[PDB]
């Protein structure tokens, strides 16, 4: 029972481990993400100022 | 780690003399009696360390005297 | 035991022999890649007269046996080892002859002449096999994995070889092998130990030590925020129980000991980290399937089951290479064995049973020719 | 030292810098282009406390100083060893200051904008230098063979350049580099040496069997039939006694080293050999000149130090070209040093006093208007 | 007794403790490394009550005081015994404070991280010590042995380092320590007279013979030779007069005793012998440094005082590496107090004034940031 135990301490310890750098990558990809959409967002405001001028012409 | 503790001892041996001391509940007058007694205190701890100090000397003339025996019946 | 007429995958690895018949999804018989040598001449009547252990024998007792270790680098040193773990799995755990079944072995790439003519020649000349193969660790991974692109990584336990594979393409000129593996980590787990205070000079320590790695030993997020955060430790010093009862203290250590493959500096060599070798790897290749690789990248090798090396090879990754792409890491479960696996899903096509070299054109052509033909 | 207010011409080639005061036959200071860094960091006390050591003090010691090539494929990686070996070749060889006569660089064809503008300005900015000069090596190599008209081959160590002159006219379309040279030579050996078995993977041995490859390897006359003839060795086998006493024994590899000049696609690249290029640009010539090109080929750097080289091209022209006109190759004696030896006979006309560029013109139009000066 | 404020040179090595001030040639308080502690209780009355002898004070009376080896291995067992001996050093001998003048200490190398804080704490908070400095025994010794390169041979009492430098570079790599010296020799003679038929089990015979080892036993240039013509001895065997007058007959058993540094199989261990030991170590250096450590490997260590070591050293190590090259042992006179003698020669430099680590430095920033600014 004790080499169960601690190959089940193990097994978990590995598990934590593997939760806190998966829920890491989780924030750190959808930080990417969000940044890019802000981006093509704020490429498509200035096409919106750009159209606007464009049709002032 | 015996030895680490023997310096913590001796900063420790320091520190057990020192107590907290309470001036709000003590009126004006009384204080200056007891500052009074603080001083004594002061006094006393001199003395000792003059002691010392001359038995010090002393205590060196003692090995000086000593090193010649071994100096003369070698 | 076998009814049916297929190749015996017996991967050879360094450090680990996994051997089992072809079709089987794990090896039956994983045992360690060590020698056992009676020490000294014992008096005594009666003990077995046998003068060489090898496999769970030799573990079992480490205390009396001097080990020795049948592969060093990736070169062979002794081939009377290399007789004695063949003529062991054959004769007393798998209960077959190779005279009845073909045998699919595996190794690792870019490996002197001499060890494989040595090899051929005794599975052709001593042992009647009917034909054997030659086969590179680095396509049976892939296969594995499922995949036909990515950079395969398979960290053994003396050396260390990355294998670029694009679009099913082997690339012979940019596999660069490099002798940093597990041994090393060992070593200097070691020294660090013996500068700690508990110091040990034995071979049967140091695979105690080295198992004692396997199971706790893991890789940093953060080498340098790590060392000042365990400069006051409390759940990063952790307190181990030996085998044999000694309490253990091991705290900063741990993800120290792999991160002297990150700083090959630490062994005084001039070698570039496992990281950097891979990316200027990736520089050799061309740029159009540079983003390719990027994506496909897979490892094996036993040294690969430490937890914190994939998100830590993100990290290195992306401060070297530009952080606009993407850059995603596959690394498939149990891929230790699945190189093994690889070979079973090997060994069953008619084709590859098309592909083998009997014995007849061996014998007239010699060992040499086999070389040319193989490739 | 010197009496005369003469131009100190400074061949900077890729692998080996050849340093001497015009006028002379042969550099007198010649060393290999290295830069060896202090690898670790010691607590003796007395030892210089020089960090950047160059030349022959690198050679002496490469064991602990790491080496870095100051030059990779013609562009210049880091401009601190730039710095260093002209401040060394300055102020420890020639024991002259450049404030007192001028200085006649050679720079390879076909190189970066950002490499010469840097050149220039250190030789101007920081040291205080009279006037510059950039001159590309073909045309002092055609200077020093005494002709007008052929095709210069340039193989350095990292670079090869084939650059067409009829009639003593450049050809600045025509001219196309190849990074195929010397260093992909010493990885290929090393490469198939590993394979033989001797491996190693730094970089003091690299260049050692560099050394080796300089002393003993060759051209073979017919690829194919010496590897038949190989096949069973007796006399083409050699066994080289290394300057450590480690007994290497080298048969075919030698011969089979420079091939991969012949062949590129021995390290995967779709690039052609130097003979199918050159043949290539002399398409690209016009017909008139081209049997001249064909009459006056010259072939200049170390690399063309190898024993069957001119057979090799014979034989390889004529099977690419017909075989009804002449085609005489000429390769002058002692040609690696001829293009310093160039240089000197250059420095010394009165006419090419009058073609350098002081400072105060530099300054004020700046180094992009110095580039469109020269050409 | 001085009148110049420099460091006192007091080499704490395993055996003998030599200290003397700096500037001297020799150690002028050398004693073995010993504490005698009084075993029984006395009614007597008179009598020194000091608890704890050291020195020649506990070697003139061996019968009464239970012996205890303050060092073991390298690893300080008991820190009483450290207090006692410097305290006795300062106050006894010398007749000098520490308060007025520095200390250079010089410890083993590869030794635990508890010892030198240990140590460094008994020497700041404790003693009032101006400034501290640990010194490595190797670099020492070869700055006594007049040169740069050569690889350090010291075999201390328990402990033997092999370290290598070259061209004044340390290897903290390379440098391997194994728990075999002049302990386990006695140990291994004691047994083998135990066999031979006087049988001792205390402290104080096993102190004598080791006197008698130091004053007769040498090493053999034919072990199995010897062995053969002593097997019929004449001149071979020795009697030997005890101190006490009891008379010893010791034959062969003199070369033999420290053949066990070669074979260590006779105390059932897997280490190699120190010749073998040595020459790994060669190996795992550079190879193009190799020659210069044959050429320059000095000896260090009491244990080195034994006639024939250099003969022997040469036979093996010829026998172990090529005999192409020239591999001449330079073993210097007086080796053992040499590295003391370096100490007096590091203690004079203004440099090494400059680089000592002062009270108030330390208390701040804590043992720990000491150990890491020393390296
Ligand atoms: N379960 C495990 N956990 C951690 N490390 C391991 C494990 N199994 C093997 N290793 C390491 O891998 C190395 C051996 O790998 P190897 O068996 O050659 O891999 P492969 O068989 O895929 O080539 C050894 O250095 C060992 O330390
Ligand atoms: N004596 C020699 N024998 C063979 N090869 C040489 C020799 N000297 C130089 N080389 C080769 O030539 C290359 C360097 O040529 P380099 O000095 O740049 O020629 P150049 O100075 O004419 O441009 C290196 O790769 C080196 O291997
Ligand atoms: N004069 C001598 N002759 C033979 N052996 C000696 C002698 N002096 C010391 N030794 C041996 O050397 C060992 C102690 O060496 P040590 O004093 O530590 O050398 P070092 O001071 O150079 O480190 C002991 O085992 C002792 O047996
Ligand atoms: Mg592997
Ligand atoms: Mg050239
Ligand atoms: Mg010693």
């Amino acid at each position: 029972l004790s080499d169960k135990l601690k190959e089940a301490e193990t097994r978990a310890e590995f598990a934590e481990r593997s939760v806190t750098k998966l829920e890491k990558s989780i924030d750190d990809l959808e930080d990417e993400l969000y940044a890019q959409k802000l981006k093509y967002k704020a490429i498509s405001e200035e096409l919106d100022h750009a159209l606007n001028d464009m049709t002032s012409i | 780690g015996k030895r680490q503790t023997e310096r913590e001892k001796k900063k420790k041996i320091l520190a057990e003399r020192r107590k907290v001391l309470a001036i709000d509940h003590l009126n004006e007058d009384q204080l200056r009696e007891k500052a009074k007694e603080l001083w004594q205190s002061i006094y006393n701890l001199e003395a000792e360390k003059f002691d010392l100090q001359e038995k010090f000397k002393q205590q060196k003339y003692e090995i000086n005297v000593l090193r010649n025996r071994i100096n003369d019946n070698q | 035991d076998e009814d049916e007429t297929t190749a015996l995958v017996c991967d050879n690895g360094s450090g680990l022999v996994k051997a089992g018949f072809a079709g089987d999804d794990a090896p039956r018989a994983v045992f360690p890649s060590i020698v056992g040598r009676p020490r000294h001449q014992g008096v005594m009547v009666g003990m077995g007269q046998k003068d060489s252990y090898v496999g769970d024998e030799a573990q079992s007792k480490r205390g009396i046996l001097t080990l020795k270790y049948p592969i060093e680098h990736g070169i062979i040193t002794n081939w009377d080892d290399m007789e004695k773990i063949w003529h062991h799995t054959f004769y007393n755990e798998l209960r077959v002859a190779p005279e009845e079944h073909p045998t699919l072995l595996t190794e690792a790439p870019l490996n002197p002449k001499a060890n494989r003519e040595k090899m051929t020649q005794i599975m052709f000349e001593t042992f009647n096999v009917p034909a054997m193969y030659v086969a590179i660790q680095a396509v049976l991974s892939l296969y594995a994995s499922g995949r036909t692109t990515g950079i395969v990584l398979d960290s053994g336990d003396g050396v260390t070889h990355n294998v670029p594979i694009y679009e099913g393409y082997a690339l012979p000129h940019a596999i660069m092998r490099l002798d940093l593996a597990g041994r090393d980590l060992t070593d200097y787990l070691m020294k660090i130990l013996t500068e700690r205070g508990y110091s040990f000079v034995t071979t049967a320590e140091r695979e105690i030590v080295r198992d004692i790695k396997e199971k706790l030993c893991y890789v940093a997020l953060d080498f340098e925020n790590e060392m000042a955060t365990a400069a006051s430790s409390s759940s990063l010093e952790k307190s181990y129980e030996l085998p044999d009862g000694q309490v253990i203290t091991i705290g900063n250590e741990r993800f120290r000991c792999p991160e002297t493959l990150f700083q090959p500096s630490f062994i005084g060599m001039e070698s570039a980290g496992i990281h950097e070798t891979t990316y200027n790897s990736i520089m050799k290749c061309d740029i159009d399937i540079r983003k390719d690789l990027y994506a496909n990248n897979v490892m094996s090798g036993g040294t690969t089951m430490y937890p914190g090396i994939a998100d830590r090879m993100q990290k290195e990754i992306t401060a070297l290479a530009p952080s606009t792409m993407k850059i995603k890491i596959i690394a498939p479960p149990e891929r230790k064995y699945s190189v093994w696996i690889g070979g079973s899903i090997l060994a069953s096509l008619s084709t590859f049973q098309q592909m083998w070299i009997t014995k007849q054109e061996y014998d007239e052509a010699g060992p040499s020719i086999v070389h040319r033909k193989c490739f």
